RNA sequence: UAUGUGAUGGAACCUCUCCGGAUAAUUCUAUCUCUUCUG
């Protein structure tokens, strides 16, 4: 028998798969060549064994390193949506 | 009776026909669709037509008076009902009364629109507006009645109690209600949750419910009930008032109390006209309910104000207190109430902690003869504070014999509660199948919950001595009280007699253990000696808390160093607590680390504070040993490598049952070595088995009407996988080497984490190669093998822990 | 469940501890990623 | 066929049971470290699919 | 739409309880229909 519960939400959606993102890297952080290549080896190894990330199982691809609003805090509520035509 | 008369008994929901002999066809209905039928055998039977005055084409009135029908008997006749009846009277009521509230809710909802259009037509609306308010403050009435009773399963507060008072909180608010709401928020407050904010505060409601309230002749102060709770409800007003410290006044906080008192006390009652006094016989100061209850807040304003004796309110609460089971209520209030007193530093607590403690020893001796305890909410607190107030009243004694009395006093305090383990409220319910009595006490203790005036229970080898020896004894104690936290351990000198206190932390301690479990769990089963390194840090750290052990050698050489005789006795005695059982403290490492506590002190440990005078008897049989040994297909590795001992004389017994073992306990031969692997349960640590042809588990063991003789016997199961693994300091379970010295045998040894075979073949053989008085001097003679450089050393040889008796110890 | 019906646990996880419970039925669960699935050949509603 | 199952518990009442809420209660429980974890030397070394 | 020397949330089975059941011969005789004109 069950002894507890709580609420979950999830996203299955094909179109809501991909998500893309960048890493900043300054001037000091690329002392010289030598430097900045290590960490991009360290950095696509451990991009390579990464596994899981937020409830889900997915897979890091990562690209050439190569470059050069408000959310209304206030008290508000609003919920129970329903469908159309109801 | 003035009612339907339909209904057999309120504690049982039936109807024994007769519901037809009325002539309302709703009430008919009500009674027949939401009741048992009883009878064996189905009804058939039914009105006549044609009748008048309509039907009324609505049940709201009639589930309402039964609802009102049904709280009122539970008020009234609620303490004689069993809880079966309890919760199924509640349930009843609270569905009656949620149809009842949807019903009209959703009546309201469709007459606003219509009533929009009326152009604001104050009418019947309001009348139903009231109902609902009405129905709402019922339904908080009934939600705060099932909370009141909700059976505590497991450690923490149940969830179902938590969801009850919100809900009853919610209701009472909606339906603004005064009275109601503060019982919630009393009934929250003992709880310990916090749920509310600043907006919800204890001290707001406490206000409103008891903002101009007087006895007058208002209806809902007529009973003495509603008194007992204005009286609880002002007596916390005064007490969160005088803790907010914004109320230090000097006249104030006893005019608080003193008008607190006035109202308490008798209201100069006038109208009695002096009746003559017309000497009723005595009859016996019959007391009734109402002081009956109130005799603990009497006691309380007594302590508070008065200049005075109290000793009056201590009377009948003693009684009280020895009458009631640990289930009431009141068992909290009083241990919160030594906690306040403590806190603020009036000296009641330090006369008041020693007699509770007492008062619950004898009222838990009454037990059945397991020697179990359960699960009291508050109980460490009490034994604490029991300890602390004998540590600070042998402080400020001016005497030497007293205060060697005292330390002798908070000795035993600490001894108290050292063997037996409570188990929980549904472990020992499981537990209660054989047991009827225990199920006779499962049912007095859920019946206990939830107010008082129960008329069942209103109709009805010294330990600090002497301690005789040569050696050192050292009592270990943990303080786990919220806000002080601490720890002490109490030392007996053999030599000088007086006993000694002190004080260390044991955070890092715990720390450095969690650390060493993390990382020995987590190993393979087959390389379990990598945590050497944990192992000897945690070995450091236990040294470097520990060091006023070290202290005890300077004394010993300015004893018997200076003297032509060296080598006097240097055994000691540890009583590990909570946590400690589980740690190698004769492995402490000096704070140099050059010294080890085990290279000069031979150190024993034993379960509890030694107090038999009767020597166990020599062996009726002199068989040497009584080898038995159980394993899986899979690890005949093991029964392959044990050969040695088979070359010695032994009838080897091989896929042995428990059986064996007890017809072993039959014949007690000199030394047994009981040899197998272990489990763990979670659970009851009574089901802590081990893996023989059958499963042994302790509650088979602890009764045996069998015991032995001067055997020493060696256990092969490891410790830390025949229980459960640790998580928080609080501890509270029973070990198989305990409970094998509850049998009469000689000493124990046994294994702290796995020892791999070489070790455990070469000891015992070394065990058997001793003597019989000389058996000690090879079983002690281990210590050549633990060296600090090597941490293989350290974790292979510190793992033999040894259960010597006391009177058996320092014996030559 | 299956699990521990095989090694004889009666582990519950207690929701959230001071500290990881440990155990061989936390300790090997810790370790197993399993991925979600749907019917591969199967669309139709279902019967009532 | 939900909003006629809707008119119906509505309007057609004794047509179906409901002592149905019992031994539930939603619980969600969070609780940070007091002590540090520490430090291991046990790492993973194979995969399996 | 983060803020950085610290995230076992893959860290939790919507679980448990309930005969689509009960009652009924695929049988069989009395009319149907309203305005007629002095008879
Ligand atoms: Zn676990």
């Amino acid at each position: 028998k069950a002894e507890d519960f709580f609420n979950i939400w999830e996203i299955t959606d094909g179109a809501w798969k991909i998500f893309r993102g960048e890493i900043q890297v300054s001037d000091k952080g690329w002392s010289d060549e030598e430097n900045f290549s290590k960490f991009l080896t360290l950095l696509k190894g451990a991009s390579v064994l990464v596994d899981k990330i937020s409830g889900g199982l997915c897979y890091l691809t990562l690209d050439k390193p190569e470059l050069a609003l408000e959310p209304g805090d206030d008290a508000s509520v609003l919920e129970i949506s329903r469908p159309p035509y109801w | 009776s003035s009612a339907f008369s339909g209904l057999k008994i309120p504690e049982l929901s039936v109807d024994p026909a007769e519901v037809f002999k009325s002539d309302n066809p709703q009430l008919v209905s009500v009674l027949l669709d939401e009741f048992e039928l009883q009878e064996q055998r189905p009804f058939f039977s039914g009105l006549i037509p044609e009748k008048q005055i309509n039907i009324a084409l609505k049940k709201s009135p009639q589930l309402k008076k039964l609802a009102c029908h049904l709280l009122e008997a539970y008020e009234i006749n609620g303490r004689r009902w069993k809880h079966a009846d309890r919760r199924r009277v509640l349930e009843k009521a609270i569905r009656l009364l949620e149809k009842v509230s949807n019903e009209l809710k959703g009546d309201i909802q469709k007459l606003e629109n219509n009533v929009k259009e009326s152009g604001k037509d104050s009418e019947e609306l309001n009348k139903t507006r009231e109902k609902h308010g009405e129905i709402l403050a019922d339904m908080g009435r009934a939600y705060l009645h099932r909370a009141k009773i909700i059976r505590p399963k497991g450690f923490t507060i149940p969830a179902k109690k938590k969801e009850s008072l919100r809900k009853a909180l919610d209701f009472c608010k909606e339906a603004k209600a005064r009275h109601l709401a503060g019982l919630v928020g009393l009934e929250m407050d003992r709880c310990d949750m916090s749920d509310f904010d600043s907006e919800n505060s204890l001290e707001k409601l406490l206000r409103d419910a008891t903002t101009g309230v007087s006895l007058s002749k208002d209806q809902y102060y007529s009973n003495e009930y509603r008194k007992a709770e204005y009286y609880q409800m002002c007596i916390r007003l005064a007490e969160i008032e005088e803790d907010k410290h914004g109320a230090t006044d000097e006249g104030s906080e006893n005019n608080r109390y003193k008008r607190l008192e006035g109202i308490l006390g008798p209201k100069k009652s006038q109208g009695k006209k002096k009746g003559k006094k017309n000497k009723k016989k005595k009859g016996t100061n019959s007391k009734s309910a109402l002081e009956k209850i109130m005799a603990f807040e009497k006691f309380k304003v007594a302590v508070y104000l008065g200049e005075g004796k109290e000793k009056t309110h201590w009377n009948d609460f003693s009684e009280f207190l020895m009458r009631y089971p640990f289930s009431h209520p009141s068992w909290e209030d009083s241990v919160r109430f030594l906690r306040r007193l403590y806190k603020k530093g009036n000296d009641k607590w330090r006369e008041l902690s020693v007699a509770l403690w007492e008062i619950a020893k004898k009222n838990s001796a009454k037990t059945s003869s397991i020697h179990l305890r359960w699960y009291w909410s508050r109980q460490r607190d009490l034994y604490d504070l029991a300890f602390l107030s004998a540590l600070e009243q042998a402080d400020i004694a001016e005497d030497e014999s007293v205060r060697q009395e005292k330390l002798r006093l908070a000795a035993k305090v600490a001894d108290s509660a050292k063997n037996r383990p409570a188990l929980t409220w549904q472990a020992m319910e499981q537990m209660a199948d054989k047991d009827e009595a225990l199920k006779k006490e499962i049912e007095n203790y859920a019946q206990a919950l939830g107010g008082g005036y129960i008329e069942q229970f209103e109709k009805t080898d010294d330990i600090p001595d002497d301690l005789k020896t040569s050696g050192l004894v050292v009592q270990f104690y943990l303080v786990h009280l919220k806000d002080y936290e601490n720890g002490y351990a109490l030392i007996y000198d053999g030599k000088t007699k007086k006993w000694s206190c002190e004080m260390f932390n044991f955070f890092p301690i715990w720390e450095k253990y969690l650390q060493w479990q993390s990382v020995y769990f987590d190993l393979p089963a087959n390389q379990k000696e990598e945590s050497a390194d944990q192992l000897k840090a945690l070995c450091l750290e236990l040294g470097r808390h520990l060091y006023f052990l070290f202290d005890f050698e300077e004394n010993r050489k300015a004893h018997e160093k200076n003297q032509d005789t060296a080598k006097e006795n240097w055994d000691m005695l540890f009583i590990p607590h909570d946590f400690l059982h589980r740690v190698p403290i004769h492995g402490a490492i000096k704070k140099n680390g050059t010294n080890i506590l085990l290279k000069k002190f031979n150190c024993t440990y034993f379960p509890t504070l030694p107090n038999a005078s009767i020597t166990p008897e020599s062996p009726k049989s002199d068989n040497v040993a009584e080898l038995i040994e159980y394993f899986s297909e899979h690890e005949k590795d093991y029964s392959e490598y044990f050969d040695k001992i088979e070359h010695i004389f032994d009838k080897k017994n091989r896929a042995a049952t428990s059986q064996d073992l007890l017809d072993a306990a039959i014949s007690p031969p000199r030394t047994l070595t009981i040899y197998c692997h272990g489990q763990s349960d979670v659970n009851n640590p009574f089901y802590s088995r081990l893996l023989l042809k059958d499963k042994l588990e302790l509650i088979k063991l602890a009764t045996l009407q069998e015991h032995y003789s001067g055997t020493h016997i060696f256990l092969g199961a490891c410790e830390t996988d025949l229980m459960p693994p640790l998580s928080a300091p609080l501890d509270e379970q029973l070990s198989m080497a305990a409970m094998f010295l509850q049998k009469g045998v000689g000493s124990v040894l046994g294994t702290l984490w796995e020892a791999y075979p070489r070790a455990v073949k070469d000891i015992v053989k070394n065990i058997l190669s001793a003597d019989d008085t000389q058996y000690f001097e090879k079983l002690f003679s281990l210590k050549k093998k633990i060296s600090v450089n090597q941490k293989k050393s350290l974790y292979y040889y510190l793992c033999f822990k040894l259960y010597r008796s006391f009177d058996q110890i320092g014996k030559e | 469940r299956d699990i521990k019906v095989v090694l004889d646990n009666k582990c519950r996880a207690e929701l959230a501890m001071k500290q990881p419970c440990s155990c061989p039925v936390c300790n090997l669960m810790k370790k197993i990623t399993i991925r979600d699935s749907f019917s591969s050949n199967y669309a139709e509603p279902p019967k009532i | 066929g939900q909003a006629l199952y809707l008119e119906a518990k509505k309007q057609v009442p004794n047509q179906f049971s409901s002592e149905r809420p019992v031994g539930a209660t939603p619980a969600m429980e969070v609780k940070t470290p007091e002590h540090d974890p520490g430090r291991a030397a046990q790492g993973p070394r194979y995969e399996w699919l």
